[PDB]
DNA sequence: AGTGGATATTTGGACCGCTTTGAGGCCTTCGTTGGAAACGG
DNA sequence: CCGTTTCCAACGAAGGCCTCAAAGCGGTCCAAATATCCACT
């Protein structure tokens, strides 16, 4: 009879992956280090987001925002967009849904 | 040793030419502390070359 | 034999930064005295190229103090220890 | 056609630097169809793929 | 192996993203904003990033600190840089 | 024209030699005010390097102010980009704050006297 | 034999191209027996002809 | 003795993408005073450090070694 | 969007050979050290 | 004739590789919740 939190269980899969990119030995008491820094980057990377958005002048967040975000962490600049990073990291169910393309008589999706 | 007196004058091959009084100022200034540096620096080398001998000769001669 | 290119960069850095701080208490006739510094320094330079001297050797200038001291130090280490040898 | 030219013409040195005519959706086209590839250094710069070798 | 190490996956899980969970964590954290139809997958994105750079960091300070097995104090000097970088 | 672009770089790079000097005499002043209050004797080449890092540091302050401002659909610079500047550790952030907030009360003492001076 | 070469490289360019260039447009070909025709010559070898 | 207007001017105006940007005046009196707010703190964080050391005087290494971490918190 | 029904998911149960760590041996090869010898006064 | 710099002989540990034995459990098969989801209304 196991019982899993949604927490952890959406911790693991970062977990995991941090496991995958050490490719090294890891000690079991390192996992919940891990989730801790996880859950300060979480709260950091909504209190930034909140204060950009505010800053924007409105309440709903847009992708400008995350850009901008980006940009100030260092990982995206202006020759490497965020449409490389897309490309490089992520499958293609998500790159047909964030990047556009146009296909069948110049339909482009998403609108762009 | 031998390139510092020539160097000295070049001092007085400036003097002809410049003439104006904080350029002047200038000039004498950083001539005179480029001239500290080149005695200080000179002055350090042959103490430390000496101090380095003599370190051998007195280690050879405990030994 | 002319000398080696590490002295020659050793002045020349060392010419840059004498310049600099003269220049940082210069206020009036700001640019054409500073012209006139590097060309007189460039000139400095090309009469130490076409000078001559007998072949010496030594290493960086920043390790000038730092290695005296340390001579110094062995030198008194090494009088104590043979003044006590010579006594017994 | 430019592809295909630089393609056959320079064969070590395929790569043409993206203008300004290349709007993003055809490249992203031939960049997920598998048609085009991006330089390993800049994404500036994209080739053919060679389908003959 | 003992239970306290994990060795390295050699396989890596599928690359689907949780997106329940993020929507879940960013409506707990600031119910009065509403994110946008596919900010969740840009949020994974930078997560993914964050975590690549905390498992390089994490790997060269153990493999720099005397170490074949990533501790808990490897992990954690990487982390006080990576989420003071990570800000901004 | 090679001619006349290379002379204008040689008087831009004069120009930046010029704001050198005078950024290392400000750092000069400044850290010989402190170290002499706090017990301590200062080199002159971290003088040299402090005034070298606040030289090339105000181009990044610069290349973010603008960001900010173009962020927001704004080609000009206000507070609210210096304050979102120093949003990375918050103790000189809420200084920085307390700076607008004097900053504010002097705005406010000048438009008093607009006000008493339109008065009259 | 040089021109048999670059006459078969050229056709396997074009060839993985328009497979390719198809592939991507998401157009159903079954229905058109003209391009139907083409999307099933298209894989086939070009030297043994 | 501090900053001066004039300075700061020049220095963001010639490093700025595009000169059709302007600063505004508190924007310009904020930015002295986080010039000279950064610049005692690198300051009282190297004598910080030589009194972690307790030496004679603060030179180049003291300086370094607290150096990379101001600039990322800045 | 609250309500819904269904079907792939997996985590604890159980067991064997693959897995790594610890220890011992033993080898082939560079280095630090002592010494004989040629050179300088 | 005698002290000093230098190449040569030699012990060594030093590292690098090989082998075996013992403790562990990951992987494979398998249960019945249960939770992801797609559109149900």
């Amino acid at each position: 009879r196991p019982r899993q939190d949604p927490h952890k269980a959406g911790l693991s899969h970062y977990v995991k992956l941090f496991s995958f990119y050490a490719k090294m030995p890891m000690e079991r008491k390192a996992l919940e280090m891990v989730e801790k820094c996880l859950d300060k980057y979480f709260q950091h990377l909504c209190d930034d987001l909140e204060v950009f958005a505010a800053h924007a002048g409105r309440k709903t967040v847009k992708p400008e925002d995350l850009e901008l975000l980006m940009r100030r962490q260092g990982l995206v600049t202006d020759q490497v967009s965020l449409h490389v990073l897309v490309e490089r990291h992520l499958p293609l169910e998500y790159r047909q849904l964030l990047i556009p393309c146009a296909y069948s008589g110049n339909s482009v999706f998403p609108a762009q | 040793n031998i390139v510092l007196p020539e160097f000295e004058k070049t001092h007085l091959e400036h003097q002809q030419r410049i003439e104006s009084k904080v350029c002047k100022a200038a000039i004498a200034t950083f001539y005179v502390n480029v001239k500290e540096q080149f005695i200080k620096m000179l002055k350090e080398s042959q103490m430390l070359t000496n101090l380095k001998r003599k370190n051998a000769k007195m280690i050879s001669d405990i030994e | 034999q002319p000398l080696s290119k590490s002295t020659r960069d050793h002045l020349q850095t060392m010419m840059e930064s004498v310049i600099m701080t003269i220049l940082s208490n210069s206020i009036k006739e700001k640019e054409e005295i500073q012209y006139h510094l590097n060309f007189l320094k460039k000139r400095l330079l090309q009469q130490c190229e076409t000078l001559k001297v007998p072949p010496k050797k030594m290493e960086d200038l920043t390790n000038v103090s730092s290695l005296l001291n340390m001579e110094r130090a062995r030198d008194k280490a090494n009088e104590e220890g043979l003044a006590l040898l010579q006594e017994e | 056609e430019i592809l295909i030219n630089r393609l056959f013409d320079v064969p070590h040195d395929p790569y043409v630097k993206i203008s300004d005519s290349f709007w993003p959706p055809y490249v992203e086209l031939l960049l997920r169809n598998g048609i085009a590839l991006r330089h390993p250094e800049d994404p500036t710069r994209i080739r053919l793929e060679a389908f003959h070798q | 192996m003992a239970l306290s190490t994990i060795v390295s996956q050699r396989k890596q899980i599928k690359r689907k993203a949780p997106r329940g969970f993020l929507k879940r964590v960013f409506k707990r954290k600031k119910p009065q904003l509403r994110l946008e139809k596919s900010g969740d997958l840009l949020v994974h994105l930078n997560c993914l990033l964050f975590v690549h750079r905390l498992a390089e960091e994490s790997r060269t300070n153990a493999c720099a600190s005397k170490c074949r097995v990533i501790n808990k104090e490897h992990v954690l000097a990487a982390a006080k840089v990576i989420l003071k970088k990570s800000r901004g | 024209m090679e001619e006349e672009a290379e002379t204008e770089e040689q008087q831009r790079f004069s120009y930046q030699q010029r704001l050198k000097a005078a950024v290392h005499y400000t750092v000069g002043c400044l850290c010989e005010e402190v170290a002499l209050d706090k017990e301590m004797q200062f080199s002159k080449q971290t003088i040299a390097a402090i005034s070298e890092l606040t030289f090339r540091q105000c181009e990044n302050f610069a290349k973010d102010l603008e960001m900010f401002a173009r962020h927001a659909k704004r080609t000009t610079i206000n507070t609210e980009d210096v304050k979102l500047l120093a949003r990375r550790s918050n103790s000189l952030l809420k200084y920085i704050t307390d700076k607008s907030e004097e900053i504010a009360q002097i705005n406010l003492e000048r438009k008093a006297q607009k006000k008493k001076k339109s008065e009259d | 034999r040089q021109n048999l070469q670059m006459e078969i490289k050229i056709t396997t360019v074009i060839q993985h191209v328009f497979q390719n260039l198809i592939l991507g447009s998401k157009v159903n070909w079954a229905e058109d027996p003209a391009l139907k025709e083409i999307v099933l010559q298209l894989e086939k070898n070009v030297d043994m002809m | 003795s501090g900053f001066r207007k004039e300075l700061v001017s020049r220095l963001l105006h010639l490093h700025f993408k595009d000169d059709k940007t302007k600063v505004s005046g508190d924007a310009l009196q904020l930015m002295v005073e986080l010039l000279k707010v950064f610049v005692v703190e690198a300051a009282v964080r190297g004598v910080r450090q030589a009194q972690a050391e307790d030496a004679l005087r603060v030179d180049v290494d003291q300086l370094e070694k607290v150096l990379p971490q101001l600039l990322l918190d800045f």
